[PDB]
């Protein structure tokens, strides 16, 4: 079982600069090689075959190197929508194997996020449950602390954040914080707020 | 056209066998090698082996050796995938793939396992409107407890794409809650209607959810 080493596991450059990956197989897989991209929940799609032929309808931009036992993966002008995990297989013989990807990122300007706090529904109310959802949307960088406070203090209850992938298009990040909450220990606070790191937006 | 259609969702429970399926369209499968891939959620493409259909031969990456067995019916284009001993190691994503020896020129849409104990379960579904409040406007939707997994979730029944997020789902409890914002600018939330489809068709659930103030 011929083993791949890809290399590295995760990276970001800024747009314009241009990325390199490499995989090197355990033994001379003679070219037998190929490259796929894959974006968040989505199928691969084919980059590059033979070590160094594009795939149809694939742009100049990207190009494969090497021979033997080693082999590489360059991307010279970043883009955007570059922003995926990409995987080399080697089918030098059967059977084949993928490497464990390289997850690639877009490295831009630092924006601050664009928060909406909601109030519990009617109908989730009509349940003996309310939550909170709190939305940070398009920031960068991708780390962001959440914090919430039930009137004027923080006590506990249950918090949920939930990250996005990054954008295609802005290159940012979204989150979703949801404070989770029985309806009756919502009936009784007033004040409910959630801030980030600070920035703030509440209702009563 | 090409096309690899895949099997829906499947739910069942630890110990059980499964036969996932692979139909092809527009090509003749005993031309080809067909792979079988699995991915568990934000991680990495495994294959699991290939089937040339002509001879029926087979080649399996040796770590599912005894848990794959694969197969193809060339009268019907179509490849199948068994897996025994389900237990959650093999929850996630399972694709199928034509190789034309080059590389993979065609993937299935993929179809989702998931081996659990819980009972299926429609979501509620729980439109979120400011309440509050001015150039922007947004506004999300909150898909709470079902399973197994998958949602999809749309504004308008397709129309509108950006100025769209829709977070990954969590484990909220024995369930999975999911959010979705949209932004739309101030004279449109109120004059237009802005609603959510969602569907949950492990449970053949369908729901549109008009915002309201």
């Amino acid at each position: 079982d011929i083993k791949m080493t890809q290399s590295p596991s995760s990276m970001s450059a800024s747009l314009g600069e241009s990325v390199t990956i490499t995989c090197k197989a355990s033994r001379d897989i003679k070219s037998y090689l190929s490259w796929y991209q894959q974006k968040p929940w989505k199928s691969p799609k084919t980059l590059i075959y033979y070590a160094t032929s594009l795939a149809d309808g694939v742009p100049s931009r990207f190009s494969g190197s090497g021979s033997g036992q080693d082999y590489s993966l360059t991307i010279s002008s970043l883009e955007s929508d570059d922003t995926a995990t990409y995987y080399c297989l080697q089918h030098g013989e059967s059977p084949f194997t993928f490497g464990s990807g390289t997850k690639l990122e877009l490295k831009r300007a630092d924006a601050a996020p664009t928060v909406s706090i909601f109030p519990p529904s009617s109908e989730q109310l009509t349940s003996g449950g309310a939550s909170v959802v709190c939305f940070l949307n398009n920031f960068y960088p991708k780390d962001i602390n959440v914090k919430w406070k039930i009137d004027g203090s923080e006590r506990q209850n249950g918090v949920l954040n939930s990250w996005t992938d990054q954008d295609s298009k802005d290159s940012t990040y979204s989150m979703s914080s949801t404070l989770t909450l029985t309806k009756d220990e919502y009936e009784r606070h007033n004040s409910y707020t959630c801030e980030a790191t600070p920035i703030v937006k509440s209702f009563n | 056209e090409v096309q690899l259609q895949q099997s829906g969702a499947e739910l069942v429970r630890p110990g059980a066998l499964v036969k996932l399926s692979c139909k092809a369209s527009g090509f003749n499968i005993k031309d080809y090698y067909m792979h079988w891939v699995k991915q568990r959620p934000e991680q990495g493409l495994e294959l699991i082996g290939w089937i040339d259909p002509e001879n029926g031969n087979t080649i399996y990456d040796p770590k599912f050796q005894d848990k794959a067995s694969i197969t193809a019916d060339t009268s019907s284009n179509t490849a199948y995938l068994q897996l025994s001993s389900l237990t959650s190691e093999d929850t996630a994503v399972y694709y199928c793939a034509r190789d034309t020896a080059a590389y993979f020129d065609y993937w299935g849409q993929g179809t989702t396992l998931t081996v659990s104990s819980a009972k299926t379960t429609p979501p509620s579904v729980y439109p979120l409107a400011p309440g509050s409040a001015n150039s922007m406007v947004t506004l999300g939707c909150l898909v709470k407890g079902y399973f197994p997994e998958p949602v999809t979730v749309t504004w308008n029944s397709g129309s509108l794409s950006s100025g769209v997020h829709t977070f990954p789902a969590v484990l909220q409890s024995d369930l999975y809650t999911l959010s979705s914002s949209v932004t739309v600018p101030s004279s449109t939330w109120p004059s237009e209607t802005v609603t959510c489809n969602v569907a949950h068709p492990a449970s053949s659930t369908k729901v549109d959810k008009k915002k309201i103030p």
